[PDB]
């Protein structure tokens, strides 16, 4: 009798597991739900839930299964009802499935009691309007208050996430010496249960630096085995919490000393949380550069790393390079010019050029060791090479003119934008250093068109200069490109400039002498920095997938 | 937070969905699909930005998992929720391959459900997943007289199998099922115990001294062979059979005059063994006259004691042509004959068994005597009866 | 025109490559491999007319067979379905039943087949009785 | 029969793993070798066995580089099967040698000089099935030899047309025109049918090389069509598939016809045009039998002749009939007519003759293209929708492209999103309508618009003058949202340079809150961005002389000056220098003109044509 009924539905699970419609033996499933084995309640409702999750207006005849669910003895059944009841998308459910919630609230049993945390998250997106949200969401942060790890850990996860809507309420909740509490309950929670404190914690702000410095000596030990979650859930909160005056007890020194050997050891999982760990230590160091100051050699990428990994490597040693490990990071970097890759060539040769604009002693260093590349003879290799030579000229003028034409003898195909756009530049600003200016640009001025806009407007500002500085031998060259930009190509950033320098050249040559050859400030050892105060910002969701894309939350929703 | 989890082939055929949240659609899934399946020269990276939606991937094998999220989720919260659930299906069902996971797709639905509700990862304790989840994986990796003395050690394994076929004249077949006894004789000394080791082929009377405890592995049987010739098993498999004939009858009411019907049987088995006794009835109205038919093989004459036509072939090889054309005059008669169309029935023994049954290994170990296996002289041959093999004409 | 005929199965397995251009060597299982997977993943609720690159195939189920012709852009569609149709029908009345074990062990004789009625990319006969007659006036003669 | 290829398949099917069937197949192969080499194997038997035996070597997967010589020497035989095998494995297997093409070439030779038509066609299969110089050269005046009206059987006909067909698609330099087209023209006029089908393909594809040479042809062809459309219930069975006559050869003339311009005649005309209008009233009928391929038949021959009508674009009666059972067959119950009436009905509505009946379907169009949920059939409605657009229907069409670019899948959503830029250009009454359908683009779709449509709207919102306020309004009241996307900062940025001052009117609109608006968006952007925001900061330095100090407070920090991309450092450099100098003569002189952009190519269709 119920041996066949099992079977039947088991056969329509697995039917519907495979592909087939089975929404004909629907109503027999639901009329068959009210039994008590649990194997064949969890399959009934397992069945229903993948069955009402595109078609859920018919499913509002289950409200009396589910109110016969919710009166059962067993704890975990009436989790399991309500848990499906609450994802149910129609108008009249929360209404009508409300009074079970509020009946749910004060349960003695912990997977009762996270299946109520989850409903009331679930009921906080549909039909939360009036002063109903407002008594559930009390009565789930008076359910928070439980020695069990399982309710105050949903709890809180579920209040950071209603946390979304800003009605003047920054979460609505906390208390003097909650975060004690809060931190004791994470003590005795789990990894996820950790994860979720530490994420609803790190937007408290402290009244006093009594408060600050109690949280930071109890999660100082919090280096727990979630790999990248907890520990840089837990580096947010101690850097947010750092606001300790420098002039005081010697904590911030401790402090970091305490942070680093966790952030350093992190980088030893699996390579996607080494991505996630590899973006927020560079964010971290971009913000506080005192904290990696010895750990050079950690960042130095083994052979099993993927691209990723080694292309974020390379940034963060570039912004750890310093005089002191010049030599090391020059002798990496050389070992990785040879790894096949092409795109982490690309990123070790750029790698070599930033650490030559960083630091001023080693520019002959690296100077040399970019023409010793330059002897493998590699195309993108070459090109990168003149990229990079581009960029060392603006930070040293009239220093290493000499070792251009050593670059460009092999140099004769170029497939890169980059490195047309570098070559051109070099040109237009050391017009009188090569004799050559005007059969390179004449041999440029034939893919004008079907060409990148940056080679396109790099060719214009440095055609204009070579002008402004030859006149003799470019007119009849500067018109033709002139009309090709203003005339044949459909761009209003390129027309616009192109008409800037019309009227500029036509009005008063003195005045573009003075104006577009004007003597340009060096780099200044421009490392990618990002702006202080965008940067401040993302240090506040350093655990998020703001750090990730390193936007801030409102670029993204 | 987290808004779903997808589990994707090589093909990119979405095997699992689950959506929790309800801003993530079929639209996410297609662009997961699209970015990751049928990627040409994107650059490598877990976490996409597409459509303002996030897609964490990480790969197992020829199985890609996706984590997709709308929210400001923590990026590694999801990556380290993505290897628990890793380490918990290894340790369910050992590694993750295809085979395991079509196997057992009601497991990972309440693996899914359990694990994870509404997006918070919640706890992933073996101990704590163990009570809230009772579904099991599918792993793919007679007393003998004392002082019985024989002067050789020989034995015999006939596995007889009865074949029953009913298919329509468009070929298509409804129902059928093999009845299939194994007796065996065992003119051997001593009171061993011996390894009989066969391809199962099927899931499950047994005899007296049969003991199924290690069914799991293959077969995996352990007994005693009593004295003499026994039964060994009886069993009927309807899952996978091998239908040795195939009988194609191509009927033609020419008229009423006369009626030719043209048969044609078509082995489907190795021609490295024959088929014997080949023996197929025609049936005929009872309105006949007279028949004279014309055959490649053998020879048939008309019964009109049974009102048939009787088919005799000496013997064929597999995957031979063989034809029958017989034209039948019929009586004038008024209405309401019809022949009754009775089905095609014919009967057949074949050197294998059409339920697939093949023994893989016999082995007879004797700690006592310690005589060699390789000694016992073995000798299994196949015979498959036909039963009733009805053709509808 | 008729750019290939395929007949495969349901694992993957060509049982007839019949290309009537010339393709590279890769070039061919490269084809093979993605018309597979364009076919298998569709049901019967979905258009047989499944366009790909520059081409279209036609392709149409019959047991654990996948008969599909590529032909160009312009070339009509459901004319060349029949006569996939047609040609599965010839077969059907010519082996008595068609299957992959007869395609496997006469090879040869589909490929004759396929000539009788499909040559030069164009459809050479469209009827069944009489290519039936001038394959059997055309297998007694030896 | 043969007996090695049973065993040996058998064998070879029922294998382990690659390893065990790469030594079996290895052990044939030098078996093979071994029984090739020397020995009593003269009897054609063995050779036949061995020779078949290797062709399903090679077909299986494994690469063969021997037993062809002894595998040509079968064809140079009297038994039939024997002739099959050889130039089935030639045809299968194609090698470039000198003495092997020429003993080939040699071997063929021989079997066309006979007289049977068994021979003839095995040799013609083999020339037509492969193709080669060679051949060509050795048979360009033997094919025509045979296609003349001589004493030669049916079969060898329709093979010899189908040969000459390949020949001339794999040589057309040496396929003559001598005195034979005026046999195979007149051929089509022949007894027999699947001979008309060969000359009809023949005779097409020749006509679309060379159409004046096969003028003669559309005469018969028109006669043969209105024959069989309309003969008997069963005349000539042996061509009726399942009750509808010829449904091949009746495409196969309908594609002939459809390469000419229309009859000349008045009676060809009258014929073609009764021939055509008794194929709509059979498709009208109800069908003679229950099975689907009945009716694909039926579907089949009217699609050809619906093609033919809209090709011919002549008959307006006729194009209205089409029309009509298009709209019918819009909601029928296949799945592939819904998809082909999809396709035939885009190809019609360039057709002005019908182009309002076109549109009165476009409530079922849109229907389509929301119901069924496909991936094919919604894309043939979404190129339906783009075909029949024109300036009274432009609203409602363009509403609905872009409700279904909310759900459709990114595959195509790059084609949709062009398609909808260039429609709202196309056929735009009040260019407001054109911003606000280009910012929802970029508002919905955003990361797939194009490279080239903020190209085209910020030229449109230049040269016309008229929409300049409420471009420059909606682009505001835009930028202030949450989360933008990219190209609305770029397109923000540019208006807002050109345009400040009709704006800066309400306090609520002052250039100080632009600014402030445009620094913020100014921080996470590309380097194009930054470039086309600091143009427009240059052009707010004269536009707004009040927010001059900000600005040069903005682009003097180390944010700009000191950056590391060469165009950002040296517009910021420059734009500063033009700000310190404050002559002002030159400055308002140089930013302020902008004179608007003449339509250089539609760069647009050229795109969506490249993509297609």
């Amino acid at each position: 009798k119920k041996e066949k009924r099992k079977e039947a539905v088991k056969k329509v699970i697995a039917a519907m597991t495979v592909g087939k419609d089975v929404s004909s033996l629907f109503p027999d499933v639901v009329n068959c739900m009210q039994t008590d084995n649990l194997e064949l309640k969890k399959l009934v409702y397992l069945y229903l839930m993948n069955y009402a999750k595109s078609q859920p207006d018919m499913a509002i005849m289950a409200v009396n299964s589910f109110v016969k669910d919710c009166e059962d003895p067993n704890p975990l059944i009436r989790a399991l009802a309500v848990r499906t009841m609450g994802c149910i998308r129609v108008d009249k459910i929360t209404e009508y499935l409300c009074e079970p919630l509020r009946k749910c609230l004060k349960d003695e049993d912990p997977y009762v009691r996270k299946t109520a945390a989850v409903c009331v998250a679930k009921l906080h997106d549909i039909n939360a309007q009036m002063v109903e949200d407002q008594g559930f969401l009390d009565s789930l942060r008076d359910l928070i208050a439980d020695s069990n790890p399982m309710v105050v850990a949903n709890a809180v996860a579920a209040l950071s996430e209603i946390s979304e809507s800003h009605p003047n309420s920054n979460l609505l909740d906390l208390n003097p010496q909650n975060i004690n509490k809060l931190l004791t309950a994470l003590n005795e929670c789990t990894e996820w249960g950790q994860i979720f404190i530490l994420d609803c914690l790190s937007n408290y702000n402290p009244k006093d630096d009594r408060e600050a410095q109690s949280i930071c000596e109890r999660v100082t030990p919090r280096l727990s085995h979630a790999n990248s979650a907890v520990v840089l859930s837990a580096v947010k909160v101690l850097m947010k919490f750092l606001e300790l005056l420098p002039k005081d007890s010697d904590y911030y020194n401790m402090l970091l000393k305490k942070l680093a050997p966790p952030l350093v050891t992190l980088l030893s999982g699996e390579p996607e949380v080494q991505y996630v760990a590899l973006r927020n230590i560079n964010l971290i160091v971009q913000k506080r550069p005192e904290i990696l100051k010895q750990e050079i050699k950690v960042f130095f990428v083994k052979y099993n790393d993927p691209i990723y990994v080694k292309l974020e490597k390379l940034d963060i040693m570039i912004r750890l390079a310093s005089q002191a490990n010049i030599a090391q990071v020059l002798a990496e970097l050389k070992e990785y010019a040879t790894e096949v890759d092409v795109d982490f060539v690309r990123k070790a040769v750029r790698a070599i050029g930033r650490c030559a604009i960083k630091v001023e002693q080693s520019a002959e260093r690296c100077v040399s060791t970019l023409l010793d590349l330059i002897q493998t003879k590699v195309n993108y290799v070459v090109q990168e090479a003149i990229v990079v030579i581009r960029d060392i000229f603006r930070k040293y003028p009239n220093k290493y003119e000499s070792i251009i034409a050593t670059l460009c003898e092999n140099l004769d195909s170029l497939d890169e934008p980059d490195a047309r756009a570098a070559m051109i530049w070099i040109v237009g600003e050391y017009a009188e250093r090569i004799d050559n200016a005007d059969e390179l640009l004449e041999s440029f001025l034939e893919g004008f068109h079907d060409e990148s806009t940056q080679v396109q407007l790099t060719l214009l500002t440095a055609i204009v200069k070579l002008f402004l500085k030859k006149p003799s031998e470019t007119q009849e060259l500067v018109q033709q490109v002139l009309s090709l930009a203003t005339q044949d190509s459909d761009n209003p950033d390129l027309r616009d400039r192109g008409y800037i320098y019309w009227r500029l050249l036509s009005t008063d040559p003195v005045t573009a002498k003075e104006v577009v050859l004007s003597e340009k400030p060096l780099i200044s050892e421009e490392t990618d920095l990002i702006e202080p105060t965008l940067l401040d910002e993302l240090i506040c969701h350093i655990g998020s997938l703001a750090s990730v894309y390193h936007k801030p939350p409102n670029a993204f929703v | 937070m987290i808004g779903g989890l997808f589990i994707y082939n090589h093909k990119g055929e979405v095997l699992i969905s689950r959506v929790y949240r309800d801003d993530i659609g079929r639209n996410a899934v297609d662009a997961f699909r699209v970015n990751v399946i049928h990627a040409r020269q994107q650059v490598r990276s877990p976490v996409t930005n597409i459509a303002r939606t996030s897609f964490f991937h990480v790969k197992r094998s020829n199985i890609w998992l996706a984590a997709v999220t709308k929210q400001n989720v923590n990026a590694a919260m999801v990556f380290e929720f993505l290897y628990k659930m890793c380490d918990v299906m290894a340790a369910y069902f050992g590694k993750i391959s295809e085979e395991n996971i079509k196997n057992n797709f009601v497991l990972i639905y309440e693996l899914l459900d359990e694990i994870l509700d509404f997006g918070y990862p919640q706890n992933s304790e073996t101990g704590a997943l163990k009570t809230f989840i009772t579904q099991q994986g599918i792993k793919s990796q007679g007393w003998r007289r004392e002082g019985i003395k024989y002067r050789r050690n020989e034995l015999f394994l006939d596995v007889l199998e009865s074949v029953n076929l009913l298919m329509s004249p468009q070929g298509q077949v409804l129902s059928a099922h093999v009845s299939g006894r194994v007796v065996m004789k065992s003119y051997l000394s001593g009171m061993p115990e011996c390894k009989f080791g066969m391809n199962d082929k099927i899931v499950i009377t047994f005899h007296q001294c049969v003991r199924l405890s290690k069914f799991d592995s293959e077969r995996s049987i352990s007994f005693i062979p009593p004295d003499g010739e026994f039964e060994l098993m009886r069993y009927r498999t309807t899952k996978d059979i091998i239908l040795p004939f195939r009988v194609i009858p191509l009927v033609r009411e020419v008229g009423r005059t006369k009626l030719e019907v043209k048969v044609v049987i078509k082995s489907n088995f190795k021609p490295s063994l024959l088929a014997q006794k080949i023996e197929v009835r025609i049936p005929t109205p009872l309105n006949t006259s007279g028949v004279q038919v014309i055959c490649m093989k053998g020879k048939a004459k008309y019964k009109a004691s049974e009102n048939a036509i009787v088919w005799k072939i000496k013997r064929m090889a597999g995957m031979k042509e063989s034809q029958i054309s017989a034209e039948i005059e019929l009586l004038p008669t008024n209405d309401k004959k019809k022949w009754a169309r009775p089905p095609i029935s014919m009967n057949f023994e074949v050197p294998f068994a059409p339920s697939g049954l093949k023994v893989r290994y016999l082995k007879v170990f004797e700690p006592k005597l310690n005589y060699s296996d390789h000694d016992v002289i073995k000798w299994v041959r196949y015979i498959g009866r036909s039963g009733i093999y009805e053709t509808r004409c | 025109m008729i750019r290939f005929i395929l007949i495969q199965n349901r694992a993957g397995k060509t049982r007839l490559a019949k290309w009537y251009m010339q393709f590279d060597d890769d070039e061919k299982q490269k084809l093979i491999e993605e018309v597979h997977a364009v076919v298998t993943v569709r049901d019967a609720k979905h258009t047989n007319f499944v366009e790909f690159r520059n081409f279209k195939i036609i392709y149409r189920r019959y047991a654990g067979l996948y008969f599909c012709i590529c032909v160009d852009v312009n070339d009509n569609n459901l004319a060349y379905l029949e006569a996939i149709h047609n040609f599965v029908e010839v077969l059907n009345e010519y082996f008595h039943n068609v299957c992959e074990l007869d395609l496997v062990f006469n090879f040869y004789k589909v490929y004759t087949v396929v000539d009788e009625m499909f040559l030069a990319g164009e459809i050479r006969e469209t009827s069944q009785t009489k290519v039936l007659k001038q394959l059997l006036m055309l297998q007694s003669l030896e | 029969g043969m007996r090695g290829l049973a065993v040996f398949i058998s064998d070879i099917r029922n294998c382990k793993s690659k390893e065990a069937e790469i030594k079996r197949i290895n052990k044939e192969l030098a078996n093979i070798r071994s029984k090739f080499k020397g020995d009593k194997a003269l009897d054609g038997y063995s050779k036949k066995k061995y020779v078949c035996k290797l062709l399903f070597i090679f077909l299986l997967g494994h690469d063969i580089d021997f037993g062809h010589m002894e595998a040509v020497n079968l064809l140079s035989s009297n038994r039939y099967t024997e002739k099959q095998i050889g130039y089935l494995f030639i045809s299968v297997l194609v090698n470039s040698n000198s003495e092997l093409i020429r003993l080939i070439n040699n071997a063929i030779k021989n079997d066309l000089a006979s007289r049977n038509p068994t021979f003839m066609g095995l040799a013609l299969h083999c020339i037509a099935n492969v193709g080669s110089r060679e051949m060509a050269e050795a048979f360009a005046g033997e094919i025509p030899k045979i296609l003349v009206a001589g004493d030669t059987m049916d079969s060898v006909k329709q093979s010899a047309a189908l040969c000459l067909l390949r020949l001339y698609r794999t040589s057309p330099d040496l396929v003559p025109m001598g005195d034979w087209t005026s046999r195979v023209v007149h051929l089509l006029n022949d007894q027999h049918l699947g001979v008309v089908t060969a000359a009809t393909s023949l005779i097409t594809t020749l006509a679309q090389k060379n159409p004046e040479e096969f003028k003669t042809s559309v005469s018969l062809a028109v006669s043969r069509l209105s024959r069989i459309v309309t003969s008997a219930s069963t005349d000539l069975q042996d061509y009726t598939y399942y009750f509808v006559p010829a449904p091949w050869l009746s495409v196969k003339l309908l594609r002939l016809l459809q390469c000419y311009p229309p009859p000349e005649d008045p009676a060809v005309r009258g014929r073609l045009t009764e021939c055509l209008e008794t194929i709509l009233n059979k498709a009208q009928e109800p069908p003679k039998s229950k099975k689907v391929q009945h009716s694909n038949a039926k579907n089949a021959v009217l699609f050809e002749a619906i093609s033919l009508i809209i090709h011919h674009d002549s008959e307006p009666n006729l194009l209205v009939r089409a029309c009509n059972q298009l709209g019918q067959f819009l909601q029928h119950r296949e799945t592939n007519l819904r998809y082909l009436a999809l396709e035939s009905m885009c190809t019609l509505a360039s057709s002005e003759f019908s182009h309002e009946a076109v549109k009165t379907h476009i409530e079922t169009v849109i229907n389509a293209l929301k119901t069924e949920r496909d991936v094919s059939v919604r894309q043939r409605a979404v190129d339906l929708l783009y075909a029949m657009c024109d300036r009274s229907n432009a609203q409602q069409i363009v509403a609905e492209m872009l409700s279904y670019l909310e759900t459709a899948d990114y595959s195509i959503r790059e084609e949709i999103v062009l398609k909808v830029a260039i429609l709202a250009e196309k056929y735009a009454v009040d260019y407001t309508w054109y911003v606000d359908t280009i910012l929802n683009l970029i508002r919905i779709a955003g990361d797939y618009v194009s490279e080239e449509v903020w190209y085209r709207v910020i030229q449109i919102v230049i040269n016309r003058d008229d929409v300049q306020g409420y471009a420059a309004k909606t682009v505001f009241e835009a930028l202030q949202a949450p989360a933008c996307h990219e190209n609305l900062v770029k397109v923000g940025g540019y208006i807002l340079g050109e345009f400040g001052n009709l704006i800066a009117g309400d306090p609520r609109s002052s250039p100080l809150i632009q600014f402030n608006l445009l620094h913020s968006k100014f921080h996470l952007c590309s380097v194009p961005t930054r470039a086309l925001l600091l143009s427009t900061y240059i052009k707010f330095v004269n536009l707004f002389p009040e927010v001059k100090a900000t600005i040069q407070d903005v682009l003097r920090s180390d944010s700009q000056l000191k950056n590391a991309d060469v165009e950002l450092q040296q517009r910021a450099v420059e734009y500063l220098r033009l700000s310190t100098v404050a002559s002002t003569d030159i400055l308002a002189t140089v930013l302020e003109e902008m004179p608007p952009f003449p339509e250089r190519e539609s760069s647009i269709l050229a795109k969506l044509k490249k993509k297609k």
